């Protein structure tokens, strides 16, 4: 369930090793 | 699977988004349902 895993981390980053880097920067895009 | 009596403990805690280690849903009924009420209370 790796694809779920980056679902559920995806999900969850906007509501609350370059992938870590786009989850970051992903993260400042939702705050 | 300890999420027997102690949703409210998660519940009414992620209403503030306390950073509080709580509880991790197990189940993708609860993480849906925990993506609907936390939307909620950011509009809240």
């Amino acid at each position: 369930l790796t694809l779920s895993s980056a679902m559920w981390f995806s999900w969850g980053v906007l509501l609350n090793f370059s992938a870590r880097i786009l989850g970051m920067v992903w993260a400042g895009f939702a705050m | 699977s300890f999420t027997i009596g102690k949703a409210i403990w998660l519940l009414w805690g992620l209403v503030f988004n306390n950073s509080v280690p709580v509880q991790n849903p197990k189940g993708t009924t609860s993480k849906i349902m925990v993506s609907v009420w936390a939307f909620f209370a950011v509009i809240f």
